[PDB]
């Protein structure tokens, strides 16, 4: 009931607040690579940003309305795309790189996975010429982690996700309101910016296919609850 | 599941 | 080029005047899965050489060079194919009308592995396009931003916002307020992202069939699935 | 070569 009376500029306050901080990795210049260092970097680092997604997710307006089931299986599903895109929103003034931590700062001429890579550089170089702006990133994060699961008894659950999603939207409308822009430029560029989460879905689940090799091919190391994560959607 | 816990926790 | 000069009417009426034939399966129930992978493959083929031709029908797409057309159709193909099939199903809930004599529920895609899931993911969607409302001047609105949206990564983004506003412009034509403009608007878009998830489990789950080689593929759908893998 | 380009043609 909280979520639903709030404001669009409460929303934005709301979501704001609940950012988790930009973690770093365990990265060292002084320290050789090969793929088996990389991904046990991201992995590690993954594994540490879950811990504060979790927590995020329960600050995110109308989270935690909803039974602990629907919480895990909504988490489940997005937890790679999140990442993801906040991968590429703080790696839009790096063009052509990715920041994955303030310490970790890579190019494409360190892979192999590359087009994973070159698709995430892409959405960061939309970011920048859109000037995605914060306060539509965090409703764009929010997004989703309600939306991604919703159309995988009761529910009930369900058409309350899509109020809460309904209210993310006129904060978005709000937030292009504000900012000068047109009814025409508010309807194309919330367009442009929802467009952006099927490239983000589509980036999160090419990774998982990618992460699943790598797990059957037990290279580096997985944790538990990133296997768990993993698993869910194989 | 550990998942399960943490949003418990 | 042209694209942009169109009006929304226009636009409307040349996606209405592109849209491919609602093509029908072989005339004995399907339950095996070489029995409905084959039915389905099939199918898919045929309706793959109209998807074609309706896409260098779809405004600004021509207009493209010859090798981005082949990266928008082949990133999108399955997207396509899938939206168009749970927008044949909405008057059939917890059905998939693959072809108007090929009507196809859960149980049936209950044996063959791996499908059951896509399946349900395709129903849902086709409840929540029916529960919507969702109109066919709204839907060949969202499979022509399917196809221009999917591989985009200027001139594309100037056709994607002239669909916007061909969609907002339905949406006001049919008396809705502003509010319920942006919120149906987002609404529709949202799907996007769930029929991009069931396009890329789809593709594993063909690659899958691929490789047991169960069904004999065409060397289009081949050609269509390896552009993935 | 790709089908694809020979059918986007004609
Ligand atoms: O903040 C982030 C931290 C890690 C990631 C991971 C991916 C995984 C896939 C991938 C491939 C190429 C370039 C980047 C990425 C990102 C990732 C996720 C899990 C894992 O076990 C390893 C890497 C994304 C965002
Ligand atoms: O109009 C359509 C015709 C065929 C399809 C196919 C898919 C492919 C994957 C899939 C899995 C479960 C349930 C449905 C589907 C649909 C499909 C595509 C190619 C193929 O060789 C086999 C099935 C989708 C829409």
């Amino acid at each position: 009931s909280l979520a639903l009376s709030l404001t669009a500029d409460q929303m934005v306050s709301a979501l704001l607040d609940a950012e988790p901080p930009i973690l770093y990795s365990e990265y060292d210049p002084t320290r050789p690579f090969s793929e088996a260092s990389m991904m046990g970097l991201l992995t590690n680092l993954a594994d540490r940003e879950l811990v504060h997604m979790i927590n995020w997710a329960k600050r995110v307006p109308g989270f935690v309305d909803l039974t602990l089931h629907d919480q895990v299986h909504l988490l489940e599903c997005a937890w790679l795309e999140i990442l993801m895109i906040g991968l590429v929103w703080r790696s839009m003034e790096h063009p052509g790189k990715l920041l994955f931590a303030p310490n970790l700062l890579l190019d494409r001429n360190q892979g192999k996975m590359v087009e994973i890579f070159d698709m995430l550089l892409a959405t960061s170089s939309r970011f920048r010429m859109m000037n995605l702006q914060g306060e539509e990133f965090v409703c764009l994060k929010s997004i989703i982690l309600l939306n991604s699961g919703v159309y995988t008894k009761s529910l009930e659950e369900k058409d309350h996700i899509h109020r809460v999603l309904d209210k993310i939207t006129d904060t978005l409308i709000h937030l292009m309101a504000k900012a000068g822009l047109t009814l025409q430029q508010q309807h194309q560029r919330l367009a442009q910016l929802l467009l952006i989460l099927s490239h983000i879905r589509h980036m999160s689940n090419k990774g998982m296919e990618h992460l699943y090799s790598m797990k059957c091919k037990n290279v580096v190391p997985l944790s538990d609850l990133l296997l768990e994560m993993l698993d869910a959607h194989r | 599941k550990i998942l399960h816990r943490l949003l418990q926790d």
